[PDB]
């Protein structure tokens, strides 16, 4: 009775690994980028990366590295999956479709292992007669790679060392030679072994002491033969020794490496501080080492080639820098790739008070902001300061060659028309129409004439004798207020008659004339089907009885009629076919939409849904993004009218205020826009309606949350840096102690400016930020929570004001964690929870909190110890009670309430489960147990939990970041559709199992180490979503044995995709 | 810092950092030394007494042995009795969960019976030629085996026979083989055995397994790790699940605690003294608190190893765990999760888990 389904938005885009080698073929080398648990497969060029094939896994990549085995043309990769679903990967490059072929797969998980500190690393023999995984402490597991053992039947050989920081394979060795770093209690070593394949010993050197600060290990190619150890970098071969100490290096550490050159000559060391060493040896024995300094913060250097350094950034913007060899310094970043890493918390925000919302997040640390919207961007490319314009079209001067070359605006009684001679914008005349009087149609029809509807009288202006060839006027002097004409015909409105007429060869010949019960208020004729610019049917308003009629253009015979409430006059109406089935939309004045399906034959009246937009009024228009064409609505809240499958889309757009709209194609502008405002002139070209845009502005800090503002219209933001404003003025320490600086950054959400920074104490970790209305006064405040980590805990209430912040109170120990519940804080930390209330001031269980959450109900969702917890407020005890506390302890990360029942839920195993209140029996007894009716492996870290959603059969929805930076979506809904779709929701299984060979129940079990259970009750929205890439003859058979149609389903699926 | 947030704030940007995950269950262990239940379970039967207690290395289920010559399967979330395991006409003496087939479990009476059980279905048993009481038991993690030891022999049985293959004898008849026990890895087996003539004195050898040699233990001054050990039962000694942790009791009852690493094995790291009353010893899934099981409130002890030098002051105590009621601990065992809590048997007949 309550079944969810989980859907990503937007992927992971933390970088991993970057593994350079040759996957796609052997005279292609590629990047190979390695996120959370999708691998992204590049080929590196001059101009930089270009994806070729985006894979997505099915798996949580760990260890990933290309070997070339003895006899293959190509070097393979071997993809260890983080359960340690071991799969030796090979590209296959047959033709249009590209799969990932299983050289070999098996489960190498071993039931007694525990996996090293220093996380998960493998290599690889040079000479390819080994594959050495490195899982479990003191368990060296080896993999043959002879030709047979296509079940990867592994073995394990024990290893001295329990400890080992870094491990390779020394270079110039007949038998398999090992050289490592260990930790062992005292100081820190190397060793060297021979591992023996039918033993399962000694080596060249043996062992000896370094200094106890070297981890990283750099094993230098056969022509030097060693390995270097990195303020000490030194050199080990033998007998031979070398050893520096650099005092630059002992400001910080190394966390990057790799080699440069087959030579040895060069390398490269990445700084955890931005900074870009660079490692130099002198040429058989060297005789000693140096040290150079030449960024973003490094996770993978990859040097690619010619001086092109990849800098994968999992804290941060990955960035692809550039070493010149010529202020003197050699670090030029060329590429950012907007990366949201880190997301730590975000919030949903209307600025424009509209249906749809965005989300703010904090990305990056240390050295925030970025916005995320969902409607589609807009590129602006050329900006005119002109007055406002009644509407716009686009006007072909020349012959019929396409594009265009001239634009027309029509004044509140003026036409101006402005010539386009690339991406100039100059106001030229041409001299077939009337520069003095409002047009309501300056288009080209046929003929090599340009149709000039006029209030006053219709034009026809031959565009290569560039002047007027007839001008036809209704005969009673009177303006023209509704005017039509698509392609061939004319349909015209002037009062309560309008009249026909024929877009004839320089000449106007009118065709009807009939009149109507109340006053026409918009008029659109465009053909919906097989019609070469013959309109048959034509659409016509009225104001007085404010209802929307469909009549035959030719005769003007009214066929059918539907009624609306309200009066308030139709703003514009239009019919167009975008899909199987032709679609009428009827828009009011003050933004009430109407969309109905339309017949190209009768036209009856279909399904009709009121669609809110912009409190303006809406003009609508169709746009040409994609070969499917869309609709756009010109109005406060400017949405475009897209489609899925069958139904119509309202997804918003992304302007500030929209006028008029019109389609351009000039030559300086092959696919942006027209748009008009009341005083803007800009242009976008759009390509989907589900791309998220992401604006950026940097803090260079490292943030905790954030809380949006809405009667001072201005964000804040915490900050924590190492080394208008204010200070704190707390009046209620070693040398060398943990101490950070903090400030609050106002950020204003006009010009993207931050206005104050309120520095508090020195060793006082502020990390909370709400904003809420406490108590009765009507004042809005910014409350933050500081805590000293802890016998002391205050709380500023930074009571906004003109420019100044104030505080109101301040009120044993580091506070954890609230937000407002209904206009109080009433914290639940240092185990006792609190009863508070807002004098101007802020002013039992063992109950304390890691993560809390609750919606506008009195239901609550806490935490005490890595379980989750609800709660609920009593108002007449006033306090909290424990109603149902889950058992089975997970590490949670973030948690969520879905409805009055459904609790999500994830933890750092990166599994999701769900709660719920199942009948049971025993009055309470068991019913505090909250039994998981669900359980589903998503593979992320899943940080901070929202409700909202971006757009306008579930009831309610929630948003959730991940450490990765995924975005996703999760739903619940009834057992009787779930049952009925529970029996098809394995089907998909048989047309395709796995990437990899992988069990799809194996995904659909408790990854944990522990446990293992298929997912109950979790239906995924991301293989269904794959039923629609499923190719049509492949369709065909999967859902084949009511009416048991071909695409009976899909109608039923198309509302899922969306949510 | 000493926070849960900055070692976490590390860890969800991405920064690999690693060891914060060991530092973080260091934590939460630290923490759960502050917090304060006695929850009880229901038995189809009421056996007078519970021993040896034995958790799943998947922590699915949990076996336990009674008085009642019956074998109890109970889930520990729900902490509901599911399955109980009848068959042996004795009291069964060893009970060991398999680490890598689920489900698969065996038991040995005083009787020289043992049972192979399952529970989705089918069961094995077999039986010693001079029906000899047995002394403990050990599957091998990764090879298909489980070493049977009953006075001195150890005996060499695949199930997927019926009869064992290898005979294995020590020097003596009176060199009795006490304990037998593979580590968390299976690389090394360490084995019992009396020490020639209660003050019954037995003694440790550290035999690698790795090639799968028969381990010559007649020999009683190779691969010699502990001269004298005081050992009663299989849950006496037990191997920290990283490995290189080991706990042991030495005469003058001192618990020492040595490390199993090639660098220093057999060093003394850890000490401290303790009365008659300690009976089994327990080491936390990241080796740093042990739990202890005392014989007749104050049942039960954890401790905290700070600084390794030999001496008494190595751990520090630090509280008590008791149970709702003389009453003697016979088995306990931290849950394969840190933080989680413990669960232990009574002499008196009852199984009680203990949670923060």
């Amino acid at each position: 009775m309550s079944y969810n389904y989980v859907v990503t938005a937007q992927k992971p885009t933390a970088v991993n690994g970057c593994v350079t080698g040759h996957f796609t073929s052997a005279e292609d080398l590629n990047l190979l980028i390695a996120k959370n648990t999708r691998l992204e497969i590049y080929v590196v060029t001059a101009e930089g990366l270009r994806p070729v094939k985006e894979v997505g896994m099915y798996g949580k990549i760990a260890v990933m590295e290309l070997f070339r085995p003895k006899g293959e043309s190509k070097d393979l990769l071997f993809i260890l999956t983080a359960k340690y679903n071991a799969c030796i990967l090979e590209y296959k490059q047959s033709g249009e479709s590209i799969d990932i072929i299983t050289r070999a797969h098996g489960n190498v998980q071993d039931r007694i292992g525990r996996p090293s500190e220093t996380g998960i690393i493998g290599i690889i023999d040079p000479e390819c007669r080994m594959i050495g995984l490195r899982l479990y402490d003191g368990l060296f597991k080896v993999i043959p790679l002879d030709r047979d053992n296509k079940e990867l039947k592994a073995f394990n050989i024990r290893l001295e060392e329990l400890h080992v920081i870094d491990v390779k394979f020394l270079y110039g060795c007949q038998a398999p030679t090992i050289c490592f770093v260990y930790q062992d209690p005292q100081g820190r070593h190397v060793k060297t072994y021979e591992v023996s394949l039918r033993e399962k010993n000694k080596g060249p050197w043996k062992q000896e002491n370094v200094e106890a600060e070297a981890s990283m290990v750099i094993a230098v190619p056969e022509p030097f033969g060693g390995a270097i150890i990195i303020e000490s970098i030194t050199y080990h071969n033998g007998d031979k020794y070398l050893a520096i100490a650099p005092p630059i290096i002992k400001q910080s550490t190394i966390v990057c490496h790799n080699r440069v050159d087959p030579n040895g000559s060069r390398y490269l060391l990445g700084d955890m501080e931005g900074r870009l060493f660079m490692l130099l040896l002198e040429k058989v024995t060297l005789k000693d080492l140096r040290v150079e300094l030449l960024t973003s913060i490094a996770e993978c250097l990859t040097y690619l080639d010619n001086g092109v350094v990849f800098v994968g950034s999992r804290l941060g913007d990955s960035q692809l820098v550039k070493l010149n060899v010529d202020q003197g310094s050699y670090v030029v970043a060329m590429e950012t790739f907007t990366n949201l890493g880190p997301i730590v918390d975000m919030c949903v925000v209307d600025l424009e008070r509209q249906g749809q919302g965005q989300l703010v997040t904090c990305s990056g640390a240390f050295k925030s902001l970025r916005i995320i919207r969902n409607g589609i961007g807009i590129h602006e490319h050329a900006s005119i300061d002109l007055p406002g314009i009644k509407g716009l079209w686009p006007l072909r001067s020349d012959p019929n060659r396409e594009t265009d070359d001239t634009l027309v605006l029509s004044f509140v009684g003026q036409t101006r028309v402005l010539m386009l001679n690339g991406e100039e914008v100059e106001e030229t005349e041409l001299m077939g129409f009337v520069d003095d009087q409002q047009t309501f149609f300056c288009g080209n029809v046929a003929h090599q004439q340009l149709i000039q509807i006029t209030s006053a009288s219709v034009r026809l202006v031959s565009q290569e004798p560039k002047a007027l060839v007839s001008e036809w006027k209704e005969p009673q002097a009177k303006n023209i207020s509704v005017a039509s004409c698509n392609s061939s015909q004319v349909v015209v409105a002037v009062g309560r008659a309008l009249y026909y007429l024929q877009i004839h060869p320089q000449e106007l010949r009118q065709i009807s004339h009939t009149e109507m019960e109340h006053e026409v208020a918009c008029l659109d004729i465009t053909p919906l089907g097989d019609s070469n610019g013959l309109s048959p049917l034509c659409a016509i308003g009225l104001w007085t009885d404010i209802s929307a009629r469909i009549l035959k253009l030719p005769s003007f015979e009214l066929l059918h009629k539907e009624m609306l409430g309200g009066e308030i006059i139709p703003r514009s109406i239009l019919m167009t076919t975008f899909e199987s089935s032709h679609y009428l939309l009827c828009a009011l004045g003050d933004g009430a939409l109407f969309y109905f399906g339309l017949n190209i034959e009768t036209g009856l009246l279909s399904d009709r849904k009121k669609v809110t937009l912009g409190t303006q009024p809406t003009v609508l228009r169709t746009f040409r993004s994609l070969s499917t064409t869309n609709v756009f609505a010109c109005s406060d809240r400017p949405t475009v009218i897209y489609s899925s499958n069958h139904k119509l889309v309202f997804s918003n757009v992304n302007l500030k205020e929209v006028n008029y709209m019109c389609p351009l194609n000039s030559d300086g502008y092959p696919d942006s826009l027209a748009l008009a405002n009341n005083s803007t002139l800009t242009i976008g070209t759009i390509d989907e309606i589900q791309k998220l845009h992401i604006r950026t502005v940097p803090l260079y800090e490292s943030p905790r949350k954030i809380c949006y503002q809405e009667v001072s219209q201005c964000f804040g933001v915490l900050s924590s840096r190492i080394e208008s404003s204010s200070v704190s003025s707390s009046k209620l320490t070693s040398f060398g102690e943990e101490v950070e600086v903090h400030n609050l950054l106002i950020i204003d959400q006009h010009t993207f400016e931050v206005l104050h920074a309120h520095q508090f104490l020195q060793n006082e970790y502020a990390l909370s930020l709400v904003s809420c209305k406490l108590g009765k006064d009507p004042n809005t405040y910014f409350i933050v929570g500081t805590a000293m980590v802890p016998k002391q805990g205050r709380i500023v209430v930074f009571q906004y004001s003109d420019g100044k912040l104030q505080t109101v109170a301040e009120k044993k120990g580091a506070v954890y964690s609230m937000v407002e519940f209904n206009g109080k804080l009433l914290a639940s930390i240092n185990s006792t929870v609190r009863l508070y209330e807002w004098e101007k001031e802020l002013r039992y269980n063992n109950i304390m909190a890691l993560y809390l959450k609750t919606k506008g109900d009195f239901i609550l969702v806490g935490d005490l110890m890595r379980s989750v917890l609800l709660l609920a407020y009593k108002p007449m005890e006033g306090n909290f009670e424990e109603i149902a506390r889950d058992f089975n302890p997970n590490w949670m990360s973030a948690v969520e309430i879905l409805d009055d029942d459904n609790f999500l839920g994830a933890e750092n195993a990166f599994n999701l489960f769900v709660c719920q209140k199942d009948s049971a029996a025993t009055t309470d007894e068991e019913r505090q147990h909250l039994q998981e009716v669900g359980l589903f492996h998503l593979g992320e870290f899943v940080n901070v939990f929202c409700h909202g959603s971006l757009v306008m059969p579930t009831q309610g929805s929630v948003l959730f970041g991940t450490v990765n930076g995924m975005i996703g979506l999760v739903t619940s809904l009834s057992e009787s559709w779930y049952n009925l779709l529970l029996d098809m929701q394995n089907r998909l299984n048989k047309v395709i199992k796995s990437v990899g060979k992988i069990e799809h129940s194996f995904w659909r079990s408790f990854h944990t180490e522990r446990k293992t259970e298929p997912a109950t009750g979790f239906i995924d929205g991301d293989l269904i979503e794959s039923f629609l890439d499923i190719s049509r003859p492949k369709m065909q058979e999967v859902v084949a044995n009511r009416e048991a149609t071909a695409d009976d389903l899909i109608k039923v699926v198309e509302e899922l995709t969306r949510i | 810092e000493k926070n849960a947030v900055r070692i976490l704030w590390g860890r969800e940007r991405g920064a690999r950092a690693m060891g914060a995950q060991r530092l973080l269950q260091e934590l939460v262990e630290d923490k759960t030394r502050w917090m304060k239940e006695g929850k009880r379970v229901e038995l189809p039967d009421s056996p007078r007494s519970t021993f040896l207690l034995a958790f799943s290395p998947d922590r699915t289920l949990l076996a336990s042995t009674h008085v009642n010559h019956n074998i109890y399967i109970t889930e520990v979330k729900t902490g509901k009795c599911v399955h109980s395991l009848i068959g042996h006409r004795r009291t069964p003496w060893c009970v060991t969960f398999h680490p890598t087939i689920s489900g698969l479990i065996a038991s040995g009476c005083l009787d020289g019976e043992v049972r192979i059980w399952d529970l989705h279905g089918g069961s094995e048993s077999w039986f010693t030629d001079s029906n000899n009481a047995i002394a403990s038991l050990a599957f091998h993690p990764t090879a298909q085996l489980l070493l049977i030891a009953t006075a001195n022999e150890i005996h060499f049985w695949d199930w997927s026979r019926r009869e064992p293959f290898a005979v294995v004898k020590t020097a003596s008849e009176m060199e009795r083989v006490r304990l037998v026990r593979f580590d968390p890895l299976g690389h090394y087996l360490l084995t019992a055995i009396v020490n020639p003539s209660a003050n019954t004195t037995y003694r440790l050898q550290w035999w690698d397994f790795t090639k799968f040699d028969l381990p010559e233990i007649s020999n009683a001054s190779v691969n010699v790790l502990v001269q004298n050990c005081k050992i009663y039962n299989d849950a006496s000694c037990d191997i920290s699940a990283d490995g290189q942790l080991l706990a042991a009791f030495i005469p003058s009852g001192i618990l020492a605690v040595y490390s199993l690493a090639p660098h220093n094995l057999g060093e003394m790291l850890y000490t401290k003294r303790f009365g008659p009353n300690a009976i089994s010893v327990s080491l936390s899934p990241m080796g740093r608190y042990v739990m202890v099981g005392l014989a007749s409130h104050m049942v039960a002890q954890v401790f905290r190893l700070q600084q390794a030098h030999g001496g008494e002051t190595s751990m520090r105590r630090v509280f008590n765990v008791l149970y709702p009621m003389h009453v003697s601990i016979n088995s306990a065992r931290w849950l394969p999760e840190p933080g989680l809590g413990l669960a232990y048997g009574t002499n008196k007949g009852d199984l009680v888990i203990c949670r923060p």
